[PDB]
């Protein structure tokens, strides 16, 4: 498991992509 | 990205993969060209922080692992995510100077895609390592099946059963937990059916071994049948375990 780090990176990337679309 | 290998990997990456797929289409359709993109300094800074921690912990593993294949397959993923991150950081710089920057938008899409691809690679590489742990258990059972033929006494058989039984229970648990995680139904079916067959044959194996052991000097007719039944059962069980090992490493597309 590196699930903690992967989830954090995925969520941070989601936040970025959401900001671009806003 | 497209389809992810396990429900765990799916739960981590599926949302952001769909969000990126939409962003790609938006960019292809020129949907974000018209309006100023706001300062992405903060969100990109958070991605940079997440990338550094991912690579840090990944690198730790590469030198804190016995696994030789895990050692070589993981590093290229760090390079990919690093590359993706430089594009994101660069895009943020460009957007600060010009919120209508076209190169910045290309960096945003390509960087976001790169983060997803590298993280996907990383998680699969760990997943491949976990599957190797399952296969080593399967191969242990395969080997112990080869020494069914050397069992000649009742005390040999009792010892054999006491060793094989729990080994089978462990394998069954691992395969049952693994199949539940797979995203491809066809593969789940093959694993379930193969494991079911292996479980069915265990008592059949022991029955034939018991007859041989208890009647080897009689000499019956049941002896010849017991030998043939044992050999055939070992063969069939071995084929099913080898099928499990195959299916554990598929694949799709």
């Amino acid at each position: 498991e590196m699930v903690r780090q992967a989830r954090i990176l995925a969520q941070a990337t989601s936040d970025l992509v959401n900001a671009i679309k806003a | 990205m497209p389809v992810f290998h396990t429900r765990t990997i799916e739960s981590i990456l599926e949302p952001v993969a769909q969000q990126i797929s939409h962003l790609v289409i938006m960019h292809e359709e020129g949907e974000v060209d018209g309006k100023a993109i706001p300062d992405l300094t903060a969100p990109v800074s958070a991605v940079q922080a997440a990338v550094s921690n991912l690579v840090r912990v990944g690198k730790e593993t590469v030198q804190t692992t016995e696994d030789q294949i895990l050692k070589r397959d993981m590093p290229p993923a760090f390079i990919k995510v690093e590359n993706a991150c430089t594009k994101l950081v660069r895009a943020a710089q460009m957007l600060q100077a010009d919120p209508y920057s076209v190169p910045a938008r290309d960096y945003l899409i390509d960087g976001s895609r790169g983060i997803l691809s590298g993280t996907s690679d990383l998680l699969l590489t760990f997943d491949e390592a976990e599957v190797r742990k399952i296969i080593r258990v399967c191969k242990g059972i395969l080997e112990y099946l080869t020494v069914a033929e050397v069992v000649e006494t009742m005390e040999d058989l009792v010892t054999y059963t006491k060793n094989l039984g729990p080994g089978m229970t462990k394998m069954a648990k691992m395969i049952d937990e693994r199949q539940q995680e797979l995203t491809h139904q066809e593969h789940r079916v093959m694993l379930v059916n193969s494991m079911n067959t292996v479980k069915e044959l265990l008592p059949v194996l022991i029955s034939a071994m018991k007859i041989f052991v208890t009647t080897k000097n009689t000499k019956s007719q049941g002896i010849e049948e017991a030998l043939k039944n044992r050999n055939f059962t070992v063969e069939k069980m071995s084929a099913e375990i080898n099928e499990i090992i195959r299916v554990l490493q598929l694949t799709s597309w």
